[PDB]
């Protein structure tokens, strides 16, 4: 943004803006394959609490 | 409904109501209004026959942005998370470093007489300041051509150093002076590395350059066993022979590696010596020697506020430190490459940068129904900041009515603002956090 | 930061010679012009001539028989002598560094303290 | 963990030329606030279970 | 400055250390310092120049 | 061979209001004009070096402009310190030439 | 912007040797048109505002 | 080190504990198997058959 005038800035900020939401989208996915094995964990232990 | 659409394009700033009078003249009870438009988000809802019969207005106290967020018109109960917040910046540091010379830049440009292209000569240009604004905008060179930084924007940059190199071009080798050219001049007389970072410029100088009779002063290197490294410089002059072993001229296959030239004065436009200068820019990370004009000021710690030290910009909150530089080292990173700290430039202190507040806000409410108040808590943050950014219209979202009463509370999730403490304790209704507990009850 | 300082005499018989002499400091000659300027009373400023290393000299259009400029690399000093010397030619006389920008003519941005001389 | 995430200052940070941009995109990263949210409370309605 | 010349019967007290690189033209030079008292050995160590 | 004149011979202001002075040339010029600030007694000073440039260490509040043949030097907020004489000089051509200079009256 | 921009060269009517001097435009304003704009006004002009 | 000077290096391609040590980001290994990278045979000649 400093040493780029905005109509060359952009092209670059569109590549940068598809790689970062590439890597959000990866991150939470996984987080939500990891969420169902710890819930089955739980609900065990409170079987095992009961 | 909207009756016109009128042409008219001009600029209106003021009006005037026209009334009528009558008779000696006298006036008649009449009343009329005015007020004023402002750019605003609406909801609107549209009935069976097409026909529009309520709004709300997003900006109009928290329960409208949960209206619009959740698109209703009722709410039943909870917490609801509706955007994150900020603080605006405040004001603006500038601290280049002190230097009083002026860049000497014509004693390279207005020379009398230029090298020979396969010996060009380098020179440093260092502690002074310049405008680049000049040669932008003037007609005097043929060609322009800047890589990695656009040349609009010189005079914002500041350069530990300058490197001027300068030699003769014969007709259209111009197209040679670029990365990655190939050729007898790209290999052999000159060469450019592949991440080069500077400017190129060119200009036509038959009028001294040449004659009738023709100037033959000026040689190039055709004939070498291999190319050149990126700004390597050969000067050597000894007689070749393709074999790779020494000879002696008139004796067979024995030659001089570099050929004399000359121009003449009805070269045709391909044909014309030109002069050519490659500026290139060292953006080494130390104490920066030339710079742009730019008037400083003091600086403004423990504010939230715009700073650019020295080419690098952003916001923050500027802070002493306890930070030890070397003597060679002016900047200090962070994973993911973040600018932690800073020398001075001025007095060499060490200071630090941090980022201003920011966080989400989430609105508790009882249901719609039973009645229309809110609480709304702030996440993560100390009161004193977001009380003295609410104050003087620092913070965003900026509702048009609100008010911070007397009832602030400070809890370990943020604090909230409009909720009433009580010493007792009851089941939990809506969980808020770290223990803290909110319902809808009686005084 | 320099310091330019010059010394000479006061006083010139008409018909005489006049020659001034200037001397650096806090560092030596190197890179830069070196410039002659001379004030006559009351009136606006004049332009003798500029000398720079490696002797190369320019001096004005006109009184170029009037005066020679010389410099010298060694004890950081520069002169000028002049070859007739009239009470016209009173004035107060400045040595002044020259810096170059871009093309044309350099401006004088250092001025020495001057000295005032004159004829009787 | 219970983690959560701001959009704009990951993808955007301060600069406001690159949010006019990601503004293209819609809702997308808010449905993905909406999801993390959810991980959120499941993991204290699984303690408050066992 | 000053340096000196001189003779001494001892083994050498010092021990000096540089690196050489060529690149784009640019030669780089780096410097460090050990004291040492050692007979013709190099001796085992970590220094960072 | 350019040559020079200034307008007026003469000024005078009392502080707090803005004045302008204005120099002349025979023929084009571009950006080729400085600035100079003479006190009675003292070497001149560089004030402006480009055609709307300060330098460094100038106040602030000085600023000029023009172009072609026609420049004028605004002096705004004066104080009694700037009481000077002003000067103008174009070194585009070889031969140099300063102008006639404005006295400015307290 | 949405339609169709057209030109053509009138030298044979819109010149002539002495030349025809009937055309004017304004290079002088404290402020930028908006779009489609218009001002027809002539006035004495003076940088100071006055 | 916390002043800012290094005091210590490994070097990834001696003997294959260097990039165990290299691909862990550690000083330090516990136990079991690692894997690196892959492995393959460069070609020894080259065969034209016009
Ligand atoms: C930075 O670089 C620039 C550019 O220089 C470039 O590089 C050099 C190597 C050459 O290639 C240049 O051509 C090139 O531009 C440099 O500027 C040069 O400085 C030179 C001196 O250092 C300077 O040389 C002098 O030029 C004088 C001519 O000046 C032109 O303009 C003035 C206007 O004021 C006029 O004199 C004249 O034009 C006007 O008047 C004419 C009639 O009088 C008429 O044509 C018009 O009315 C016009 O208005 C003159 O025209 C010249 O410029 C034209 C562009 O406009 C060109 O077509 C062409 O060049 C044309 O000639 C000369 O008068 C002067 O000659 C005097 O000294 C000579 C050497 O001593 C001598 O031979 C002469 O004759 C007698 O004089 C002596 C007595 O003492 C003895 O020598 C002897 O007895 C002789 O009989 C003259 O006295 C001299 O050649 C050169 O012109 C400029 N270049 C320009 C202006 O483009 C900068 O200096 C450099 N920086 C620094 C710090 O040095
Ligand atoms: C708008 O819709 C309303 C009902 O949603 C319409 O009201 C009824 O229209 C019928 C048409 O035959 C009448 O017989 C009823 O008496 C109306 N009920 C009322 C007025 O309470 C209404 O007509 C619609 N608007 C228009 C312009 O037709
Ligand atoms: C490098 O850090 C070390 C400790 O991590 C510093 O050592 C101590 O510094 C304090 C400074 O007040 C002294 O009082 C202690 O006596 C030091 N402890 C020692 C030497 O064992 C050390 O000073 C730092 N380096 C520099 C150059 O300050
Ligand atoms: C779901 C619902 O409507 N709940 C109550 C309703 O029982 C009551 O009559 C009304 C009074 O305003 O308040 C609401
Ligand atoms: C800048 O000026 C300040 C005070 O005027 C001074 O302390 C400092 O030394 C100057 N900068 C440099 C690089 O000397
Ligand atoms: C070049 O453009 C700048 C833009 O600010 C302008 O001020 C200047 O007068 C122009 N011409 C020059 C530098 O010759």
């Amino acid at each position: 943004l400093s040493r780029l005038d905005p109509p060359e800035a952009e092209v670059q900020i569109d590549r940068l803006i598809t790689g970062r939401l590439q890597s959000l989208q990866t991150y939470v996915t996984q987080q939500l394959i990891r969420a169902a094995e710890i819930r089955a964990s739980a609900n065990l232990a409170a079987t095992k609490m009961s | 409904k909207p009756i016109f659409k009128l042409p008219l394009g001009i600029n209106i700033t003021n009006f005037r109501a026209i009334l009528t009078a009558f008779s000696t003249w006298g006036t008649s009870a009449a009343a009329y209004f005015v007020g004023y438009l402002k750019p605003t988000t609406f909801m609107l809802k549209y009935d069976e026959n097409g026909t529009i019969t309520d709004a709300v207005d997003c900006s109009q106290n928290p329960l409208a942005e949960l209206k619009c967020s959740v698109k209703s018109f009722e709410i039943d109960k909870g917490i609801y998370q509706t955007s994150n917040f900020r603080v605006v910046p405040s004001g603006d540091v500038v601290r280049f470093p002190n230097i009083t010379n002026l860049c000497p830049f014509g004693e390279v440009f207005n020379a009398t007489k230029f090298p020979s292209v396969y010996a060009w000569e380098r020179k440093k240009i260092s502690n002074c300041v310049a405008d680049y604004s000049v040669l932008y905008n003037s007609t005097f060179f043929s060609t322009f051509k800047c890589y990695g930084v656009s040349a609009t924007k010189l005079n914002d940059l500041c350069f530990s150093n300058v490197y001027a190199d300068s030699f003769v071009v014969k007709g259209d080798d111009v197209r040679q002076i670029a990365p990655g050219q190939t050729g007898v001049i790209a290999d052999y007389n000159y060469k450019l590395p592949d991440d080069f970072m500077g400017c190129v410029l060119a200009w036509n100088t038959r009028n001294i350059d040449a004659t009738s009779t023709g100037n033959y002063n000026y040689k190039y290197r055709y004939l070498r066993h291999g190319k050149l490294r990126p700004f390597e410089r050969d000067i050597s002059n000894v007689p070749f022979s393709p074999d790779g072993k020494p000879c002696t001229p008139p004796a067979l296959n024995c030659y001089w590696p570099l050929n004399d030239y000359g121009f003449y004065t009805t070269t045709g436009i391909g044909y014309q010596p030109y002069r050519v200068v490659v500026l290139s820019f060292e953006l080494l990370n130390a104490p920066a020697t030339v710079c742009g004009p730019k008037l400083s000021t003091d600086l403004i710690k423990n504010q939230c506020v715009n700073f650019n030290f020295n080419g690098l910009t952003g916001t923050g909150v500027l802070t002493p430190s306890s930070k030890r530089f070397q003597p060679f080292q002016q900047f200090g990173r962070d994973v993911s490459d973040f600018t932690d700290s800073v020398r001075d430039p001025k007095t060499s202190e060490i200071l630090d940068i941090s980022p201003c507040s920011f966080g989400g806000v989430s609105v508790i409410t009882p249901g719609t129904n039973a009645s229309s108040e809110v609480a709304v808590l702030y996440q993560d943050v100390n009161c004193t900041d977001v009380s003295t950014a609410i104050h003087a219209d620092q913070l965003t979202p900026a509702w048009r009515i609100y008010s911070t009463g007397n009832n602030v509370f400070q809890t370990q999730a943020g604090c909230l603002i409009g909720a009433e403490h009580v010493d007792t304790s009851y089941e939990c209704d809506i969980p808020i956090g770290a223990g803290i507990c909110a319902s809808y009850h009686t005084v | 930061q320099v310091q330019l300082q010059e010394s000479g005499p006061g006083l010139v018989k008409p018909s005489e010679t006049l020659s001034l002499t200037c001397s650096v400091s806090g560092g030596s000659i190197s890179s830069h012009y070196w410039s002659w300027i001379r004030q006559p009373p009351g009136k606006g400023l004049e332009w003798i001539g500029y000398i720079y290393y490696s002797g190369s000299t320019n001096h004005n259009p006109s009184l170029k028989s009037r005066v020679t400029i010389s410099v010298d690399t060694s004890k950081n000093q520069f002169s000028l002598k002049l070859s007739s010397v009239t009470a016209a030619d009173t004035a107060v006389y400045y040595c002044a560094r020259g810096v170059l920008l871009w093309f044309g003519e350099p401006i004088f941005e250092i001025w020495g303290q001057g000295t005032m001389v004159t004829v009787s | 963990a219970k983690t959560s995430v701001d959009c704009n200052m990951y993808i955007c940070g301060d600069s406001t030329e690159c949010a006019n941009l990601l503004l293209q995109y819609g809702s997308f990263c808010t449905q993905l606030n909406r999801a993390l949210s959810g991980i959120a409370a499941e993991q204290d309605r699984n303690t408050r279970e066992v | 400055f000053s340096l000196d010349v001189s003779e001494k019967s001892g083994n050498f007290k010092h021990l000096r250390e540089f690196v050489f690189k060529n690149k784009d033209g640019f030669l780089y030079v780096y410097k460090g310092y050990q004291p040492i008292d050692v007979v013709r050995d190099l001796p085992s160590g970590f220094n960072t120049l | 061979e350019i040559v020079m004149t200034q307008s007026p011979a003469t000024l005078s202001v009392s502080p707090g209001e803005r004045a302008t002075l204005s120099c002349r040339a025979s023929q084009s010029v571009s950006s080729s004009l400085a600035w100079y600030q003479q006190k009675p007694g003292q070497a001149p000073r560089l004030l402006i070096y480009g055609a709307s440039t300060r330098a460094p260490g100038i106040p602030a509040r000085f600023s000029g402009s023009g172009s072609g043949t026609e420049f004028t030097l605004t002096i705004s907020s004066l104080q009694s310190e700037d009481f000077a004489v002003y000067y103008c000089q174009q070194y585009n051509n070889w031969p140099l030439t300063f102008g006639g200079g404005t006295k400015v009256e307290i």
